[PDB]
């Protein structure tokens, strides 16, 4: 509406955690999450 | 965590999991500021 916002509001990935075996955390910085017209300006590939 | 400011119980002894990081383990054992210190299978120098 007005105020886009744009940011996480909700939680829903999982409910709990208990045990935790490894953290790691990157550096503070802002995605723009704004939606977007025409054809997709972004690719992204990763191999795991 | 050696100068934590409450520690457990020694029946509530806690057990801390420590990785994804590195140890400098010459101020620890070679700055003298603890009043006993021994190491049991194996020398405090060969461990660093």
């Amino acid at each position: 509406k007005n105020n886009k916002s744009w940011m996480e509001s909700e939680f829903r990935v999982y409910s709990s955690a208990n045990n935790c075996t490894f953290e790691y955390v990157s550096q503070p910085f802002l995605m723009d999450l704004e939606g977007k017209q025409g054809n997709f300006k972004n690719l992204r590939e990763f191999v795991f | 965590v050696f100068n934590a400011t409450r520690f457990a119980s020694v029946y509530a002894w806690n057990r801390k999991r420590i990785s994804n990081c590195v140890a400098d383990y010459s101020v620890l054992y070679n700055s003298a500021s603890f009043s006993t210190f021994k190491c049991y299978g194996v020398s405090p120098t060969k461990l660093n």
